[PDB]
């Protein structure tokens, strides 16, 4: 396990490690096989199910009555169904945190169970009622068959010295993969200096490298060095060649030859047969991180200046941390993917070690509330995770992170890291002075990390540890005409989808005004695409009945349809990617039915009917567009300009639609976590919030700073928060900190 | 080897002199060779700014010892603001610097090139002269500054007397030192606890400073006066709010990091001796001013980002990495770099980098840029192949880490040698991420620099400071009223390809305000007066930049926006009628119709207007709109009428840019021997810049007229912004002259990244500029001139005949009109049949012309060449307007044309009208009449050149004959095996004065086909005037039968090369030849195409602007009674050497047909791609059973159905 998994993703760990449970299972004394239960672990969601599903005491959602329905096959678990019904505390066990922890003893045998069949038993229990904990149940299933510690050894920093100079063989390449953001040459150039080997390095290209690289090798195995070749992905030939030239040259011992590369699929496959794969990744958990962050700093380093210095380096690891596992939840953390690296934690402690040098001139003891904190929370602000950061939210984020750790009131007893931890339990500071204590605090980290530890909240990963449950479901399982088709397809989405909608009329007095002329272009885009998409369907139905010939655009149209690809020509407004045709059809007949709305209101009048309308922000083209021309509005009713306006939203949900002069009905908006009693917020745990009839209200400006209360959330077209559409200030409810507010990506959603 | 020593050793006099031995030697190549080589660079090791030199450019240096105004060109290449040298009278002692801008910098102690007549002794000494006088002028500048500094009230006088005397950026330099060093005191006077401020006392004289430049920049100043103010109003504002935001926070010490932040200044003069008087120093940073001349650069507006940017890069800059800025275009990265560079004093060279940028180009590069200090800013570093990024990562990680033993004399490792690396150089890159043409960086690369984002620039601060360092009294209203203006401008307007409302925009529309504000001045005076409407003049610019790029949707909504913005102000745009009447007359002698408002012509005018204004104010200049709009004659009507207003001549260079392959368009550079061969816009570009033909004193236009992608393109982004700088992989710097234009004609820009767009002014032509009537009256006025005399008279009264039909609403326009609605093979464009209709009608002229020459006496009176012209007419819009669809759309649109016309038609009631001919005696006579039963030969069936008439042949064959006399080129698209090669040779052959030429076009061809073809039947490449490329054949003209003309594959971005470069050669009637760059013209050369419809597989359909000189003839598959005529006609032919099978002529016939349909319908190409069904296979079929028949004498019916 420890040599493969050394160079494996830890996303397959526990596939591999499930895999070697299973050896080890069938290996053992007497007990049963277990291939009966193993067939419904694998593929028991294949079982086909017409209409049994039914849940007991409205305790169970659909999915969960089908997945108990389809384990009721199963000899063992014959009576979920009454057992389930028939207990109080099943409710409190399904919302409960770590349920795989404490599993209800439901299924009926007869005879007591090894504890490798209860661990089974409560596999299946987990995997039918709550999936999201069905990989936290798996690493316990291998815990009570290869022991508890057998997935450790991954838990710790890797160990390339010992593995250079004892595992491999001077004619094994040691290859070197890297996820996209990551490197390992600087890792090899530590280790190298720390060794006292010397080493050349090259990098790979331009036709100089590859005789260069050929020299050093030649000159290298017949005197014992070692030669580096970076990002060598972009010549596989010459890879091939390297792969051959290896296989016959005998070198000196303590010769070693190591390979930097991208994970491409390019990458020879005889090469990778015949090296020693290692895999860089980010760090599973904080606690990785703070692990590898400290044994990546020489401990000579820490501790020269006075002992505050400790502190320092450890706020600063954890800080990374978090600004590291945050990216794991890309849509709710980071709203982008950034490249927080490695480089940004050495130039981290490279401002630390020399501000702190200057501010105090080697007396040792420094006061807590005298070192720099203004020259380190702004040169990480503003040039070392600031540089990469590219909105202004993640800014604010970085900033409120920044502001809450690097203060003197840090060096207290009572501070807390993070809180509500374990919806209670608040991360505390260890109060050490020392490195080696911190080392300590760091390993005494107890596994139940939750994002809450993040400060995001603690459902962000429910939908991820779903998916990576199923993902390792199938992992193991897999390693254990169309005319017809697409005609009734099409037939159904041309029956699904409306009629083409009418335009809006030009009189003399509609065209002067902003929202007549935004709903005409609206209109218009709209009635363009329906019909380029409705004649598209028709042609492809003609095509399936045989009677219409193939073009090459409907040849295009046709094999990108069939494999459920979101045509190029369908797509001319925004959508998130990756959606696919039949979700992009409902959308686009949404979208098409609102604009035939439109027409009727506009028809039914021609300026006292396109302002009382409450339009779906989410389902319109240019929604910015809209925005703009509500504003226009508001500036042409009245004297006032188009600068000296603002934007104040109200909610109100009662849809009385007592709307005023200056006032826009929106409706579909969607906050991310927070609910709206009044016109204030409330953090929430509920994922979103539907808001029924936001009112829109252009106000001339004040230029008056907000209050405290008020924050300032974007609102994204879509779950892919990549597009700013505006901005909105809400007021937050009393005992609410604005921080907690912007660390949980609290935003609003058109879509 | 022997013949560029033998190049080089002519290049100078005294060189030949110089190793005298050696002269006879080489008149053991390698020996002499690495000694050059050598020499070479141990003198580029005495001078290091050598390095920046070539050594073809070098050689001359080093041997022009004696003639010093030779040097005067090379130093512009070798410094950063220095121009020129002033000498003595005799041209023995140089006396000091001259920038390009006119600012002298006198040496004080002058070096006497006398006693140091080495070139390397003189030109350090002039550089160590360059730099000690400008620190012995920044001190003295910096004592009288401080003179004043410390008072209040000062007067005008003189502060504009000690503005004069120094230069701008010793100014600038002056100010900043007092401004540091007066808030070191003040908050040194403040630290010792918390007391009273004095730091107020620093504000208040920075503002009555900044007051009385506002003041002094309302009264007109000069032009470099000018340009001072501007710095030191963009400077003093900048350290007001720097204090002010000292003073609202608080800072009681200088040690805090709200001071320490702020880039300070440290000027002690006492220090002995060296340029180490001014340390710069900004949070821990420490760099020690370089005292580079940088004559008079633009200052920037420091906005907040660019202080995020300064710190970050100062902080990279710091442990000796590099900075790497990213971000969308436009945001200032480039100008922040040059910026930062010229605030320390550097040596900043910026590169444009290209995939063409290699291993050896890039660590020649660097061992420059190490030797001389200087820093290096790469934009797009990301356009570099990824290979060459993760090369050139080992180079940037040598120098980095040999440039850190100066933090521990220090060389490093570039190119297998050994360079001496200085503490002074930085390498910095700036990047566009997720643009296309991009490439992506390794992880190795992206730890060797420090990236900084930069995606939302302060655009109003900036706005502010450049309206009130230009005079506008209410600035911040201004720019709070125009920067909303943009961001909803990008908001309410439609996103389109060729829209830009990014920063370049509005710097360009307040440059242009600023202009207009001048000149309103200047008018006014001709006719202090200070109440000038400053919202009329930002509504002015604005109008001259963001409208023509406008589309008709969207004018609408921006002058909504502008009337919502600026409430009350009215916009009247200027008369210009000097140009307007130039433009008329020119617009006179070309045919082409003029207009004025709403008259016919109007838009067009308005839109060569708007595109004079911005050639005014633009160097880059994109001509955008669909093909058949009038971009082409409005800039060559512009130019004309320039020419005659102005008296400057202009002259034109027109290149293709896709027509060839960019290693044509730009040059290279061989890896061995390292010789730079130019390109075609870089030859043309040097050619103007060296003007031996005082090439510098015209008006010199570089258009593109091609199509736009970033591969390219990229290579001028240098050259389209703000550094007005070509550079190219041999390091050789090109500066863009200011009389030159560099401009595309594009018909899109769907494919070209967004950094292009803001980097060139937009002029949209819409369709609806260039009206219908409008070319029907320029082809009506040349009709009437332009000789095809008794020719022009016909001429003149057939368009007296032609008139009352090309009418605004008449025949033509409702028929295109109508056409428009059928159903064709290509895109039907309506220059495309607008053309065919032209050589058609010219054709009946000719056909009036031979007539009148065969009746000597008795020609054709008006009333029979007005009948013969009517109902020509008529044909020939049926030909040109459904002569691509099939026969019902022929048929269709017959109908229609008969149902509006008045012409007399054909009277027969339910045959189509296409069935009909004009004779000469103008009457409807049936083509029927013309196909025979044609008896061919018993031998000699099926035969190559046997063909049956046919009521579709004869037809085709006419009409080709038709496009075929006047030269013009074709295309015949249809199903393959349909008869289109027959057909058109069938045309030629009645054509006795042509040969053809076959060329096979496959996916892989490229204008290099053409050009064989042409090496081989076209061998005469003629020198008169010009040079001409004609047949060998005299008296001949040369067809290039060119088959699959569709079928080429299209690159990345939709273009497909020798579809571009046969348009080029037929619309601007010849190419460029890549081995002298002359333009070579056809002569006697012409193209016919064949394809098949574009909807096959493999096919790409054609562009429009080559299908705007192409008429299409769509060909299709003979009918079952065509087909049943056609190879009865054969059977009865070869069922003849046995007169017995007579009878069975007809079945088999019948017989063969009707296998055939059956199969055509049976297995179509969906099933197999070798599944097509042609009238070859009948053809095959009627040869092999003529090969069996032949010998035989006789055969029963039962042998003939084997
Ligand atoms: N003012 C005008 N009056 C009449 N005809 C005009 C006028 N300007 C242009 N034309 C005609 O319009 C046609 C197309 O315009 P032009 O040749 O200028 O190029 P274009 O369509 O703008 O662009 P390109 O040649 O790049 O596709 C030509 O036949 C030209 O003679
Ligand atoms: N803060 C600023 N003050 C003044 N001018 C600016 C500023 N930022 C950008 N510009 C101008 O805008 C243009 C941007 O050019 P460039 O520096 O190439 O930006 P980018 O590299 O993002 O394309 C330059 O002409 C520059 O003079
Ligand atoms: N009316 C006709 N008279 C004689 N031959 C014909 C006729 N119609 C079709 N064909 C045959 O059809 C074939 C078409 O071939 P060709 O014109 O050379 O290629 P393509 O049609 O692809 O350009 C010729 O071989 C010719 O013999
Ligand atoms: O952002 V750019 O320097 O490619 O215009
Ligand atoms: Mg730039």
């Amino acid at each position: 396990f420890n040599r493969v998994a050394r160079g494996m993703l830890h996303q397959d760990h526990i596939t591999f490690a499930m895999l070697l449970a299973r050896i080890k299972l069938k290996g053992t004394v007497g007990e049963p096989t277990y291939d009966a239960e193993f067939q419904h672990f694998l593929r028991g969601n294949e079982i086909v199910l017409s209409a049994g599903s039914t849940p007991r005491i409205q305790g169970l959602t659909v999915e969960q009555a089908e997945a108990v329905v389809r384990l009721s096959c199963l000899p063992a678990f014959k009576d979920l169904i009454a057992k389930v019904q028939a207990d109080e505390q099943f409710g409190i066990w399904l919302d409960s945190s770590s349920p795989e922890q404490t599993v209800p003893y439901l299924w009926s045998e007869e005879t007591p169970a090894t504890p490798i069949g209860q661990a089974i038993h409560r596999l299946l229990l987990i995997q039918a009622f709550r999936p999201d904990r069905l990989l936290a149940m798996a690493h316990m299933f291998v815990s009570t068959n290869l022991g508890e510690s057998f997935m450790s050894i991954m838990e710790q920093p890797l160990d390339l010295t010992h593995i250079v100079g004892t595992e491999v063989k001077p004619n094994t390449p040691v290859l070197m993969c890297s996820v996209p953001g990551y490197d390992a040459s600087g890792h090899v150039e530590d280790l190298a200096a720390e060794q006292n080997t010397q080493i050349t390095s090259i990098a790979i290209g331009s036709a100089e490298g590859f005789n260069q690289a050929d020299k050093a090798i030649n000159t290298a195995v017949k005197s014992g060095r070692w030669v580096m070749l970076k990002n060598v992905h972009l010549a596989p030939g010459w890879l091939m060649q390297l792969e051959k030239k290896l296989h016959s040259l005998q070198p000196h011992a303590c010769f070693r030859l190591f390979l930097t590369m991208e994970i491409n699929p390019k990458v020879p496959v005889n090469l990778l047969r015949a090296g020693r794969i290692f895999v860089f990744e980010p760090p599973p958990g904080v606690k990785a991180n703070m692990l590898r962050t400290f044994s990546s700093i020489p401990v000579s380093r820490i501790c020269k200046s006075p002992n505050e210095r400790a502190r320092l380096y450890f706020l600063l690891a954890w800080f990374h941390a978090i600004i590291q596992e945050r990216l794991r939840y890309a849509p709710l953390g980071w709203s982008k993917k950034y490249e927080f690296g490695e480089s940004d934690l050495r130039s981290a402690c490279d401002t630390v070690d020399t501000w702190l040098d200057d501010t105090a001139k080697g007396r040792q003891n420094i006061s807590p509330d005298k070192i720099p904190w203004s020259a380190l929370k702004t040169l990480m602000a503003q040039s070392i995770y600031g540089g990469r950061v590219d909105n202004e939210f993640d800014q604010r984020l970085l900033n409120t992170f920044l502001e809450r750790l690097f203060t003197t009131r840090s060096f207290d007893s009572e501070f807390k890291l993070a809180c509500k931890v374990d919806g209670h339990k608040d991360i505390q500071m260890p109060d050490g002075i020392r490195r080696e204590e911190f080392v300590q605090w760091v390993e005494l980290l107890p596994d139940t990390q939750t994002p809450s530890w993040l400060g995001l909240p603690n459902n962000a990963e429910r939908v991820l540890l779903t998916t990576q449950g199923v993902d390792m479901i199938s992992k193991m399982l897999k390693m254990q005409a169309w005319m017809r088709t697409l005609h009734t397809t099409a037939s159904n989405w041309l029956h699904l989808i409306p009629q083409t909608l009418s335009h809006l009329k030009r009189t003399v007095e509609n065209i002067k005004d902003p929202l007549f002329r935004f709903f005409e272009r609206e209109v218009k885009m709209g009635a363009k695409l329906l019909q380029d998409v409705r004649q598209d369907l028709a042609d492809v139905v003609q095509v399936c009945e045989g009677k219409k010939k193939q073009t090459n655009y409907l040849r295009t149209l046709i094999n990108e349809l069939v494999k459920g690809i979101l045509p190029r020509s369908w797509s001319h407004y925004t959508v998130p990617a990756g959606m696919t045709v039949i979700q992009w059809v409902s959308d686009f007949s949404e979208r098409i039915k609102q604009l035939q709305n439109i027409s009727l209101a506009a028809a039914s009048g021609g300026a006292k009917e396109l302002k009382n309308i409450h339009v779906c922000l989410g389902g319109l083209f240019v929604p910015e567009a809209y925005i703009t021309a509500t504003r226009q509005y508001v500036a042409q009713a009245n004297s006032w300009s188009l600068e000296e306006l603002c934007l104040e939203v109200n909610v109100t949900t009662s849809q009385g639609a007592t709307l005023d002069a200056c006032s826009f009905g929106v409706t579909g908006l969607k906050l991310q976590g927070a609910t709206c009693n009044n016109n204030k917020l409330s953090l929430s745990n509920a994922i979103s919030t539907a808001l029924p009839l936001t009112q829109l209200r252009w106000v001339k400006q004040t230029n008056t700073e907000k209050k405290a209360s008020v924050v300032t959330l974007p609102v994204y077209l879509n779950f892919t928060r990549a597009d700013l559409i505006f901005t909105v200030d809400f007021e937050i409810a009393t005992k609410e900190d604005p921080r907690s507010f912007y660390e949980r990506g609290v935003a609003v959603l058109c879509t | 080897r022997w013949v560029y020593l033998e190049g080089i050793f002519t290049g100078s006099a005294d060189i030949k002199h110089l190793l005298p031995v050696e002269t006879q030697r080489f008149q053991l190549l390698g020996k002499i060779q690495k000694a050059l080589g050598e020499y070479l660079e141990r003198e580029r090791s005495s001078f290091p700014r050598f390095y920046f030199v070539g050594d073809e450019d070098l050689l001359e240096i080093i041997g022009n010892s004696k003639n010093v105004a030779k040097l005067q060109k090379h130093f512009k290449k070798m410094f950063a603001g220095v121009s020129s040298i002033i000498l003595n009278e005799d041209n023995s002692v140089v006396l000091g610097i001259s920038s390009r801008e006119g600012e002298e910098v006198m040496f004080k102690t002058p070096v006497s090139i006398t006693e140091h007549p080495k070139i390397n002794e003189w030109l350090t000494l002039v550089e160590k002269e360059m730099r000690v006088t400008l620190a012995k002028l920044l001190a003295e500048s910096v004592t009288e500054v401080e003179i004043f500094g410390k008072a209040t009230s000062i007067d005008p006088n003189t502060y504009i007397t000690w503005i004069d005397k120094y230069q701008a950026q010793l100014v600038v330099l002056s100010a900043q030192i007092a401004w540091s060093e007066n808030v070191e005191t003040a908050l040194s006077s403040m630290g010792g606890g918390g007391d009273a401020a004095p730091l107020h006392s620093v504000l208040s004289n920075v503002e009555v400073t900044l007051n009385v430049l506002a003041d002094s920049v309302l009264m007109e100043q000069p032009p470099l006066r000018r340009r001072k103010l501007e710095h030191l109003i963009t400077e003093l504002v900048h350290q007001r709010d720097v204090t002010r935001s000292l003073i609202k926070s608080k800072i009681d010490n200088a040690k805090s990091f709200e001071w320490l932040s702020q880039m300070r200044f440290y000027f002690d003069p006492k220090q002995t001796d060296v340029l180490q008087q001014l340390s710069i120093q900004m949070a821990n940073a420490k760099f020690n001013y370089g005292f580079e001349y940088l004559g008079v650069q633009d200052k920037l507006v420091q906005t907040p980002l660019t202080d995020r940017c300064y710190l970050t890069m100062t902080q990279a800059l710091e442990a000796r990495l590099g900075g790497s800025p990213f971000g969308p275009a436009g945001t200032g990265k480039t100008e922040s770099v040059k910026a930062l560079g010229h605030q320390l004093g550097r040596f900043v060279l910026v590169f444009n980098c290209d995939e063409t940028f290699d291993f050896q180009a890039m660590g020649r590069i660097f061992v420059g840029l190490c030797q001389v200090g200087a820093w290096g800013c790469f934009d797009e570093f990301n356009r570099l192949e990824e290979r060459m990024l993760s090369a050139v990562s080992q180079q940037v990680q040598c120098i980095q880490e040999a440039l850190r033993e100066h933090s521990n004399p220090i060389t490093c490792e570039l190119l297998n040698k050994q360079v001496k690396v200085s503490p002074d150089m930085a390498i910095f890159i700036t990047m566009n991420p997720g643009y296309a043409g991009r490439s992506n960086l390794p992880d190795n690369l992206k730890k060797l620099f420090r990236s900084l984002a930069m995606t939302k620039p302060d655009r109003q601060l900036i706005a502010q400071v450049m309206l009130y360092s230009q005079g506008f009294r209410t600035a911040e209203v201004l720019a709070n009223k125009i920067v909303p203006f943009f961001k909803l401008c990008d908001e309410q307007l439609s996103s389109q390809s060729h829209y830009d409302f990014g920063l370049r925009a509005l710097k360009s529309v307040l440059v242009s305000a600023g202009n207009v504000k001048r000149e309103r001045i200047q008018k006014i005076k001709r006719e202090i007066a200070e109440n000038l409407p400053e919202q009329e003049i930002l509504i002015q610019s604005v109008c001259e930049t963001m409208v023509p790029k406008l589309v008709a949707e969207d004018i609408p909504l921006l002058f909504s926006l502008l009337s919502d913005v600026f409430p009350g102000v009215q916009y009247h745009r200027g008369e210009m009628t000097a140009l307007r009447e130039e433009l008329k007359k020119v617009c006179q002698e070309m045919y082409l119709t003029y207009g004025d408002g709403e008259e016919v012509g109007g838009m067009w005018v308005e839109k060569v207007l708007q595109l004079y204004q911005i050639t005014q104010i633009n160097h880059g200049l994109m001509m955008v709109g669909p093909s058949g709009s009038g971009k082409s004659m409005a800039w060559r009507v512009l130019l004309k009428a320039l020419e005659r207003l102005e008296g400057v001549e202009g002259v034109a260079h027109i290149i293709d840019p896709k027509a060839i392959s960019k290693d044509h368009l730009y040059g290279t550079l061989d890896p061995n021997t390292r010789e730079w061969t130019d390109g075609l816009f870089t030859h043309v570009l040097r050619k103007i810049i060296d003007s031996v033909r005082g090439e510098l004193q015209k008006r010199q236009w570089i258009v593109f007229d091609g199509d736009v992608d970033p591969e390219w393109v990229e290579n001028l982004n240098s050259v389209l912004d703000d550094n007005k700088l070509l550079t190219l992989p041999n390091g050789e710097r090109l500066s863009l002259p200011p009389n030159v234009r560099i401009m595309f004609e594009v018909q899109d820009l769907k494919y070209a990244t967004l950094a292009t767009v803001s980097r060139c002014g937009m002029v949209w032509f819409s369709e609806d500029v260039l009206s219908t009537d409008m070319i029907f009256n320029n082809f009506l006025a040349r009709l009437r001139s332009i000789p095809l005399s008794p020719m022009l008279q016909i001429q003149r009264d057939a368009a007296t005949i032609m008139q009352p039909y090309f009418t605004s609403n008449g025949l033509v326009t409702k028929a295109l009109e109508h056409a428009f609605q059928l159903e064709h093979i290509m895109d039907l464009t309506r220059l495309r049949c607008l053309g065919s209709l032209f050589s058609m009608l010219h054709q009946a002229c000719r056909n009036v012309a031979q007539y009148n020459a065969n009746h000597p006496d008795f020609p054709m009176q008006i009333e029979q060449l007005e009948r013969y012209i009517q109902r020509y007419l008529v044909y020939a819009i049926l030909w040109s307007l459904s002569g691509d669809s099939r026969l019902k759309m022929r048929a269709e649109l017959g109908e229609y044309i008969r149902r509006i016309t008045t012409v007399p038609l054909p009277t027969a009631p339910n045959i189509p009208i296409i069935d009909y001919e004009v004779s000469i005696s103008g009457e409807w006579s049936p083509w029927q009449a013309k196909v025979p039963q044609i008896e061919v030969e018993t031998h000699k069936v099926a035969a190559p050149d046997v063909v049956v008439p046919t009521l579709d042949t004869v037809r085709h064959e006419a009409l080709l004959y038709t496009w075929l006399a006047e030269h013009k080129p074709l295309v015949l698209c249809g199903p393959p095996g349909s008869g289109k090669t027959m057909t058109l040779f069938s045309a030629l052959r009645a054509l006795p004065d042509m040969e053809v030429v076959g060329l096979n076009f496959s996916s892989a061809t490229t204008p290099e086909l053409l050009l064989k073809t042409f090496d081989h039947y076209c061998e005469y490449r003629r020198t008169p005037n010009g040079v001409v490329l004609a047949p060998v054949q005299l008296g001949k003209w040369l067809v290039l039968f060119c088959d699959e003309i569709n079928l080429p594959d299209m690159d990345k971005y939709g273009t497909q090369r020798v579809i571009s470069f046969i348009r080029q050669m037929v619309e601007h009637g010849g190419f460029y030849r890549t081995s002298d760059q002359t333009w070579v013209k056809l002569e006697r050369i012409q193209f016919v195409g064949a394809c098949n419809p574009p909807t096959d597989p493999g096919r790409k359909p054609l562009s429009h602007r080559f299908l705007r000189h192409v008429p299409v003839v769509y060909v299709d598959y003979p009918g079952p009674a065509s087909l049943t005529q056609i190879y009865g006609t054969f059977n009865r032919a070869m069922l003849r050497l046995i007169p017995s099978l007579r009878t069975y002529a007809e079945p088999l016939t019948a017989a063969m047909v009707e296998f055939y349909t059956m199969s055509q319908e049976r297995f179509t190409q969906d099933t197999q791609p070798h599944y097509i069904y042609s009238p070859r296979e009948m053809t095959r079929w009627v040869r092999g059973i003529f090969e069996a028949l032949r010998p035989l004498e006789t055969l029963p019916v039962e042998g003939l159905i084997r």
